[PDB]
Order: structure tokens, then sequence, then C-alpha cells
């Protein structure tokens, strides 16, 4: 069984930092990237970065939107994803998932459950 | 900066009946080296996490029912849904791995 987890949700002031966790199981972490999506209640679903994996020397890349606001690292003895999120802005209040990735299907074919962030004054 | 653009926005059918949603590219996602198409399509049930459908534009994910077929090439894709079920509310959004991700903006389903 492929799982996805998040966790690092809740109240985050503006301004503020948040890091967001995604641990996983039931597939060799390494052989694929890992992105993060939001969505935001009511909107689109907007893809932020992923982490490659082990052949693609696990580089990164991330959304012009939040490209140096937002960090993507991961835990390869762990197999967990994580999301460093800087300056928190209102706009950045959403639903947060980790999805599996990378160029077998170039597409998100397993997704955690999510967490979501609420940036409240 | 690829924009893909979908329609309708929203759309309602009875179940049994067959839909139809575009989704328009900005740029070809058609790759030369190994011709394929670098559109896919996800489901999201309302609440719900999203759902691979069909990536390389066509190929159904394991597991998906074949009354969802994509189909188009280099700008111009579509998803259809052959006989609704109660099931396949949700949005669906397509999104273009051509170059990164970028997700359109959502076709929402509703059933009455
Ligand atoms: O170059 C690409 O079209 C592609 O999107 C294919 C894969 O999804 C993946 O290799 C990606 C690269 O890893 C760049 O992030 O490029
Ligand atoms: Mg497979
Ligand atoms: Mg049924």
């Amino acid at each position: 069984e492929v799982k996805l987890v998040e966790s690092g949700g809740g109240l985050v002031q503006p301004g503020g930092s948040l890091r967001l966790s995604c641990a996983t199981s039931g597939f060799t972490f390494t052989d694929y990237y890992m992105s993060w999506v939001r969505q935001p209640p009511g909107k689109a679903l907007e893809w932020l970065g992923f982490i490659r994996n082990k052949a693609k020397g696990y580089t990164v890349e991330y959304s012009a939107s939040v490209k140096g606001r937002f960090t993507i690292s991961r835990d390869n003895s762990q197999s967990i994803l994580y999301l460093q999120m800087n300056t928190l802005r209102a706009e950045d209040s959403a639903t947060y998932y980790c999805a599996r990735d990378g160029y077998y299907v170039d597409a998100m074919d397993y997704w955690g459950q999510g967490t979501s962030v609420t940036v409240s004054s | 900066d690829i924009v893909l653009t979908q329609s309708p926005s929203s759309l309602a059918v009875s179940a049994g009946e067959r839909v139809t949603m575009s989704c328009k590219s900005s740029q070809s996602l058609f790759k030369s080296r190994n011709q394929k198409n670098y559109l896919a399509w996800y489901q999201q049930k309302p609440g719900q996490s999203p759902k691979l459908l069909i990536y390389w534009a066509s190929t159904r994910e394991s597991g998906v029912p074949d009354r969802f077929t994509g189909s188009g090439s280099g700008t111009d894709f579509t998803l259809t849904i052959n006989g609704v079920q109660a099931e396949d509310l949700a949005v669906y959004y397509c999104k273009q791995s051509y170059n990164l991700r970028t997700f359109g903006g959502g076709t929402k389903l509703e059933l009455k």
C-alpha cells in the first residue's frame, strides 16, 4: 500500500514560518520525485515545487510564485519529504499536499491527505 | 509561463450521460523526443485529495474506469466521461508537465 501523510499544518501568524512534513511508505522513495501542491479554500490546485529522485541527484525546482520563499528538502533515510515556507501571507493559507511525482508518468500518481495552513494575525 | 485554460468552468449532468471538457495550452505540450504529450488529468472529489486519472494525454492510470478517456495533442486536450457515475462528482484539473508543472483552473462537474 502506497501511503503519503502530510503534517505540520496549523495556525501561523503573518510573516512567520512553518515546516511541513510528508511521511511515506509502500514504495521505493528514492526512485521518485516528490511534489508539493497547495489549494487555498475554494481555489485551484497550485504546484509549488518538487525534489527529484536519486537518478537526478535530488535537485529541486520551484514555481515562480514561491521560488525564494519556499524550500523543499527530503530525508531519504526515513522516507520523509519536507516544505519550509517563509514570510507567510494570507494568500498562503491553504491545504498543502505532498504527491509522488517523476518522469515515469510525468504526473503525480499518489497523493497525501493534506494538511491545512491558516495564516491568521 | 505555460497557461492552461479549462472550459467550461463548471457543468451539471444527470448520472449516465456523456460529458466532455477542454484543456487549452499556451504552448505545445508535445515532446518530440518520445512523441508524448505532456498533459495529465486529475479528479478531486470535494473535500478530498486529488487523484491522477490520465497521463501522457490519453493513458488511463491503473484502476481508473474505462469511462474516462483522454484525447488530444499539442495545445488542445480533452477529457470525456462516457456514462457519468455519482462517484465522478469532482473538479477535474488538467496539468502540463512539459516544463515543471502547471494546473489549469479546474472544471467542476456536478451531477443531479
Ligand atoms: O523535460 C520535461 O518535459 C520534464 O517535465 C519531464 C519530467 O517530468 C521531468 O524530468 C522534468 C525534469 O525533471 C525537470 O524538472 O522534465
Ligand atoms: Mg504504473
Ligand atoms: Mg455505482
